RNA sequence: UAGCUAGUAGGUGGGGUAACGGCUCACCUAGGCGACGAUCCCUAGCUGGUCUGAGAGGAUGACCAGCCACACUGGAACUGA
RNA sequence: CCCGCAGAAGAAGCACCGGCUAACUCCGUGCCAGCAGCCGCGGUAAUACGGAGGGUGCAAGCGUUAAUCGGAAUUACUGGGCGUAAAGCGCACGCAGGCGGUUUGUUAAGUCAGAUGUGAAAUCCCCGGGCUCAACCUGGGAACUGCAUCUGAUACUGGCAA
RNA sequence: AGGAGGUCAUGUUCACAUAC
């Protein structure tokens, strides 16, 4: 309010809180996968999400989305996981690298590739 | 010749006892592009006939602006219910640097030179009506010279 | 309590060319009567005028164009809670030297531009624009 | 000429050595009100003539102890 | 770098000519210029003021054959540049090399003039110059060397931009095949055509 | 995190340092700092600058340059300008 | 760096196309598979999922993720509010603290002006020069909004006196 | 014109179109 009042009390910032805490600020991290499944959306959607379990290098215990058509992921595969949610999901705020150490590439594809790492078809 | 350029089309609802009654609403904005300039709302049942209504109703009801070469003259604040608009008179050849519907007032109004920005709230139609009355509250050397009882080369 | 004089000048002068009234009053002090001596010579207001010797009253007459009031927005800068000094490089423009700014230099009382010429800057009194 | 500063005492109950303070001006650096800070100097008076509340002005010098630096040039305002 | 896809596509797109051809046969005649390419390219949907900006902002790019982030030099170059920003940049524009060797008449196109710039045929103060984007000074030389001199297609493209308008801040000497850059050319020089705060309160977003 | 501090605060004298000085010692006095935030806890090398920003500001301190600190961890001195 | 030789000959990809946002049709599918930054889309004609044709945007790069600023006037000094949207202490008294009716002096602390020293170089900006242009390098300035000192002014604030 | 006396618990969930 009044001058006299900030000098008293100054502007205290409005620390914001990262959407992606496990990732300690770094693009990516590397974690063994601890149980691969499916789960159901919120209310307005109807599937079968698939995700997984992931241990990451600090501790920390996650839970991943797998996009794509199909995958290749059961227990002790390393796989490498980044930011960004699933919304209509309540737990999940990690996708999984597809094309990565462990995670192949989402068969026959072929626009948008570059996004689920699928070599250029001859 | 008065150019003349539409800004937002809009749905709205009645809700009848039989139910919604849809209809559209436009906003238009006219001007000659030397001063003149006006805005006209408009509110029918089909599209075409809503902007039919909005640019015969903004034909009549314009207003003048007192201009320097297609730029402003002082710093001007605008203000309606919950916009608030301040424009500037910026140097030539830096064109019109405005929000959404203070670009379509100046474009048409003739103002070729000038910084903006649209505090407060953004809907258009409180939008067009500040800034339309914060041009209309805007001085002239002449006409302020003429108020204080000076010579313009007094005031410079 | 009263405790800003020139703001209950430029308030008093405010609300009477929004009230059409032809003069206003007020208890005189030398530094309202300058501030009202430099307006007369800018034209904002006819003519000033105070009266009385154990308790003078200042009387100013203001000036009206075409029904719509001279003195379109006027405010005081430099308030008792914070006040403003500005060297000779910053003396403020008031739409874009259309208006005028009050400002007390070291040599009087004078308008922003006279300031400006003669090289010396210091308190801000109100912006009349 | 030299460089001066003038003071208030707060203390001198100790020996030999006196308590100033000198407020001073300083516009804000964000807001710009003009608060008024004020610094507390431990200054070297001889023969223990000054008393609190006396302006006093002082002088800076060679360290004389731990945490003293400042000698007295002058008492003025004796007043009580 | 440069575009290598088809010319007349990007001149269908923009609606008008953009001076991709040589210019000895009717455009129309060339091609539907009327028609926006692809499929859908016969109806026009409305575009809005973003859509406007930026179909004016490429028009200039594919005329001038300059990309995107080159582009974006030039436009910071004539902010900072004192003046008018839009005459500045335009200014710039004209002021490339390779547009000046296509103005004086040494190619039939602006393709074809970049080409003659990057071979090593073109020469500014009697050096040879092999940077197509080299900016031009105002009372310089430019003149085609001796080995290459004796080419059918500098000829031709005489000719070609004899029949053509002729730029009036620029004295060539076709029998010699030489050319005298006089000044910075105005907008009043420049085309009309090309609406130009566009592009200015584009970038400024 | 509300009171913290006995070489602590100051004075006289001896010693010590290239040098002033509780730097150290003996004695004397009872002081000193603290709401303008003392003490305690967490974090952190600092600056010219870099990024962003119309500006005020916000974030930051890699490379280049100035300063400080450290050399497996904890101490200590010698030689020497 | 220059000259000479052969020959178009050795050299184009990545994202997106429901609105925001420049760019649309067909086939496959059938609340499944899936997409997603926000709003959402998919339950048999899907411009939103997958493929194809077409197009748009960037280009030896293009996308995704992380991080900071901006938009955010959304920590508001410039630049917000508090009847009902979040927000006036239940009410008073009052010490620090903030502010101070009017006149004349005096001081010159704040304040303003001028001058000197300093504010390293580099960086930013301006006018030029050199690398074929540019990035890059560089010359001369301007700034480095600061601090200290000296000499002035007395309007306003402050001190003292009446 | 002034003022007075004298029954009824609950409701699967989601779907709802026009924008020159
Ligand atoms: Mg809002
Ligand atoms: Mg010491
Ligand atoms: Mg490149
Ligand atoms: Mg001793
Ligand atoms: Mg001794
Ligand atoms: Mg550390
Ligand atoms: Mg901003
Ligand atoms: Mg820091
Ligand atoms: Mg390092
Ligand atoms: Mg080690
Ligand atoms: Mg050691
Ligand atoms: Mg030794
Ligand atoms: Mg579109
Ligand atoms: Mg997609
Ligand atoms: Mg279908
Ligand atoms: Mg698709
Ligand atoms: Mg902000
Ligand atoms: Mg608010
Ligand atoms: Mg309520
Ligand atoms: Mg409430
Ligand atoms: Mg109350
Ligand atoms: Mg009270
Ligand atoms: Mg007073
Ligand atoms: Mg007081
Ligand atoms: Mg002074
Ligand atoms: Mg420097
Ligand atoms: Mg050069
Ligand atoms: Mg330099
Ligand atoms: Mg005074
Ligand atoms: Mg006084
Ligand atoms: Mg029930
Ligand atoms: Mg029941």
């Amino acid at each position: 309010a009044t001058v006299n009042q900030l000098v008293r009390k100054p502007r205290a910032r409005k620390v914001a809180k990262s959407n992606v805490p496990a990732l300690e600020a770094c693009p990516q991290k590397r974690g063994v996968c601890t149980r691969v499944y499916t789960t159901t959306p919120k209310k307005p959607n109807s599937a079968l999400r698939k995700v997984c379990r992931v241990r990451l290098t600090n501790g920390f215990e996650v839970t991943s989305y797998i996009g794509g058509e199909g995958h290749n992921l059961q227990e002790h595969s390393v796989i490498l996981i980044r930011g960004g949610r699933v919304k209509d999901l309540p737990g999940v705020r990690y996708h999984t690298v597809r094309g990565a150490l462990d995670c192949s590439g989402v068969k026959d594809r072929k626009q948008a590739r570059s996004k689920y790492g699928v070599k250029r078809p001859k | 010749e008065l150019q003349e350029k539409l800004i937002a089309v809009n749905r709205v609802s009645k809700t009848v006892k039989g139910g919604r009654i849809f209809s559209f609403t436009a906003l238009t904005v006219v001007g000659d592009g030397n001063g003149r300039v006006g805005f006209g709302y408009g509110k029918a049942r089909e599209v075409p006939a809503a902007i039919q209504k909005a640019m015969e109703k903004a034909r009549r009801n314009m207003i003048n602006v007192a201009l320097n070469n297609g730029t402003l003259q002082h710093p001007v604040k605008g203000v309606h219910t919950g916009s608030r608009v301040f424009m500037q008179p910026a140097s030539e050849g830096t064109g019109i640097i405005a929000g959404g519907a203070m670009r379509a007032v100046l474009e048409v109004a003739g103002v070729h030179n000038v910084l903006a920005k649209a505090y407060g709230s953004t809907n258009p139609i409180n939008v067009v009506r500040a800034t339309i009355d914060g041009l209309e509250n805007m001085n002239s050397p002449e006409m302020v010279a003429a108020k204080r009882g000076k010579s313009v080369e007094e005031i410079l | 309590s009263m405790q800003d004089p020139i703001a209950d000048m430029l308030t008093r002068i405010r609300n009477g060319q929004a009230a059409n009234k032809a003069a206003v009053t007020m208890p005189s002090s030398k530094l309202k009567v300058a501030i009202a001596n430099v307006l007369k010579e800018e034209g904002f207001i006819e003519d000033f005028k105070v009266e009385g010797d154990t308790k003078p009253e200042l009387e100013l007459t203001l000036k009206y164009f075409q029904g719509k009031a001279v003195v379109e927005s006027i405010q005081r800068v430099s308030r008792p809670g914070l006040r403003i000094y500005k060297r000779k490089d910053e003396l403020p423009k008031v739409m874009a030297g259309l208006g005028i700014a009050v400002v007390s230099t070291s040599k009087g009382v004078m308008t922003d531009r006279a300031a400006r010429q003669a090289g010396l800057g210091g308190e801000i009194i109100c912006y009349v624009a | 000429k030299i460089r001066t500063l003038q003071g208030r005492v707060v203390s001198d109950k100790m020996e030999k050595s006196i308590v100033v303070a000198i407020e001073r001006f300083v516009k804000h650096p964000i807001y710009g009100k003009f608060i008024k800070r004020t610094t507390k100097l431990h200054v070297h008076d001889e023969n223990n003539e000054c008393g609190i509340g006396d302006v006093v002005e002082i002088r800076e010098c060679r360290p004389l102890s731990k945490t003293k630096s400042w000698t007295l040039v002058r008492v003025v305002e004796k007043a009580v | 770098a440069r575009y290598l896809g088809p010319k007349l596509k990007l001149s269908r797109r923009e609606g008008t000519d953009l001076f991709l051809k040589s210019g000895v046969r009717a455009i129309d005649t060339k091609c539907k210029i009327e028609q926006a390419p692809g499929q859908h390219g016969a109806r026009k949907p409305r575009l809005s003021d973003y859509g406007v900006q930026l179909r004016e902002k490429q028009k200039v790019r594919r005329i001038y054959g300059v990309l995107e982030r080159q582009f974006r030099n030039y436009y910071k170059e004539a902010a900072r540049l004192k003046g008018n920003t839009g005459e500045n940049l335009l200014a710039l524009l004209e002021g490339r090399l390779d547009n000046v060797v296509y103005r004086m008449g040494f190619g039939a196109t602006r393709a074809e003039a970049r080409q003659l710039v990057s071979h090593k045929a073109i020469m500014v103060n009697g050096r040879v110059v092999n940077i197509a984007s080299y900016q031009v000074s105002p009372n310089d030389v430019v003149s085609i060397r001796e080995k290459a001199k004796k080419q059918s297609r500098v000829k031709a493209a005489l000719e070609l931009a004899e029949q053509r308008e002729k730029p009036t801040w620029l004295e060539v000497d076709a029998g010699k095949m030489e050319g005298t850059f006089k000044r910075k050319p105005e907008r009043s020089d420049l085309s009309a055509d090309i609406n130009e705060h566009l592009i200015v309160e584009l970038y400024s977003k």
